[PDB]
């Protein structure tokens, strides 16, 4: 399949963000 | 860059469906999270409600049961619609991204909106549109002139000076609902009173609502 | 149901001022909140994010604290481009995202006297049954200003409206206009037509006044 995950309840988990420092503002450690 | 853009009728009869389009260009409704949101004139911010992938949506509980959004199938529109209308339902309308997504996942919680939509003023009322009529406010080291506009409906017009050329001291005061039910605005401009007979200033109305435009050159009598 | 209560309503402040708003929420959103500048007529920009990330293009005099229940905006220094309304929102909750009421800023400044001019109604108006007679004061500080509308030395009442300009983003300036709307035959029955402006500006009151037909 090539459709996006989505996620409305559970924050962005900091394993994800890569170099972004979007996704690092936001995230959270699970 | 990613730029929203508002469509959709300006003046809703009470009772009636609301209807408006968001336009996205430079990226695709396939990803991220889609808003409405809505500001009553003068008050403040409403969330409404969002959409995302294949057509997934929620919305605010006050309004839940009168709003669907809806998301196109180019991937490029999402769009509102709400029922029952009445007064209060008139607002500027924005559209809004939010969400952060990486390669193959968008998470809305803790994200922000951005970019917004320039908004739409819709007015909900059982009165007909009329556009407006163009008077001269006629100059008597600086001179004042302008346009004023009067007797339309529904808001909003937009003023400009010499196509745009002419900003710079131009005041467009807010409208004032008349007792006849009808706006009026005024649109002035100061200019150096050595250019009165050589100089062109005119005033461009453009009231969307009715598909009336209007040029209007002033001069003194 | 997350509610924001945001505190001032309304402030003023001079060019070069400190000053802070502040955001509560009413239970804990830990960083999720946001604060966006509204300019009158366009849509909220967003300025930080996230408590106190500073977004791309936004100058640093704008600075974000706090997390939990009590947030602060703050501007190390005001400009006078800084005039808007600026609102706080939380992205915490897992449905509805919520705005505080707004913080309206105005700039104080100097006090600048109105340039006053006046406009007769035109002759393509009269044609169609009406009058109006328009009054101008223009780049003012204060706000606060008194328009009195006198035919042939009678004081008018009841038969005007105002309007007023959000301040200039430059120079924290008002204008303001006032329309005398009078009917085709009153307005014949008269010969001077006078706008009185009383403004803490201007030592004595300025009368701008034309004569019917002239």
């Amino acid at each position: 399949n090539n459709d996006f995950h989505f996620e409305v309840f559970n924050f962005v988990p900091c394993s994800i963000c890569s170099n972004n420092p979007t996704c690092w503002a936001i995230c959270k450690r699970i | 860059q990613v730029q929203l853009q508002e469509s959709g009728p300006r003046l809703v009869k009470p009772s009636e469906t609301l209807s408006l389009t968001c336009t996205v260009s430079g990226g695709s409704t396939s990803s991220y999270f889609w808003n409405w949101i809505r500001q009553p004139p003068g008050k403040g911010l409403e969330w409404i409600g969002y959409i995302y992938g294949s057509g997934s949506a929620d919305y605010n509980p006050s309004l839940k049961s009168r709003v669907t959004i809806s998301i196109d199938t180019s991937k490029t529109q999402f769009s509102l619609k709400l029922t029952s209308v009445t007064a209060a339902d008139t607002a500027v309308y924005y559209c809004a991204r939010s969400g952060f997504c990486s390669d193959d996942a968008c998470y809305r919680r803790g994200s922000w909106f951005d970019p917004w939509g320039q908004g739409t003023l819709v007015t909900v009322s059982s009165a007909s549109t009329k556009g407006p009529s163009v008077f001269p406010l006629a100059p008597s080291g600086t001179a004042a002139l302008g346009c004023l506009v009067k007797d339309y409906f529904p808001e909003p017009v937009t003023v400009s000076w010499n196509s745009g050329a002419l900003t710079s001291g131009v005041h467009t005061f807010p409208a004032v609902l008349q007792s006849s039910g009808l706006y009026s605005l005024s649109s002035v401009v100061t200019v150096p009173s050595s250019s009165l007979g050589t100089q062109t200033y005119i005033c461009n109305v453009n009231h969307k609502p009715s598909n009336t435009k209007v040029d209007k050159r002033v001069e003194p009598k | 149901d997350i509610q924001m209560t945001q505190s001032p309503s309304s402030l003023s402040a001079s060019v070069g001022d400190r000053v802070t708003i502040t955001c509560r929420a009413s239970q804990s959103i830990d960083n999720y909140l946001n604060w966006y500048q509204q300019k009158p007529g366009k849509a909220p920009k967003l300025l930080i994010y996230a408590a106190s990330g500073l977004q791309s293009g936004v100058p640093s005099r704008f600075s974000g604290s706090g997390s939990g229940t009590e947030f602060t905006l703050t501007v190390s220094s005001l400009h006078p481009e800084d005039f808007a309304t600026y609102y706080c929102q939380q992205s915490y909750s897992t449905l509805t995202w919520t705005f505080g009421q707004g913080t309206k800023v105005e700039i104080k400044r100097t006090v600048a006297a109105p340039s006053v001019f006046i406009f007769p109604p035109s002759d393509e108006q009269l044609k169609s049954g009406t009058a109006s007679v328009v009054c101008l004061l223009n780049n003012f500080y204060p706000r606060e200003a008194k328009v009195q509308w006198k035919v042939d030395n009678a004081l008018q009442s009841g038969n005007s409206q105002e309007s007023v300009t959000e301040q200039d983003s430059k120079d924290s300036t008002y204008s303001l206009s006032s329309t005398l709307t009078l009917s085709k035959a009153d307005y014949e029955k008269h010969k001077v037509y006078a706008c009185e402006v009383t403004h803490q500006g201007l030592s004595s009151p300025v009368t701008k006044s034309f004569n019917r037909g002239e």
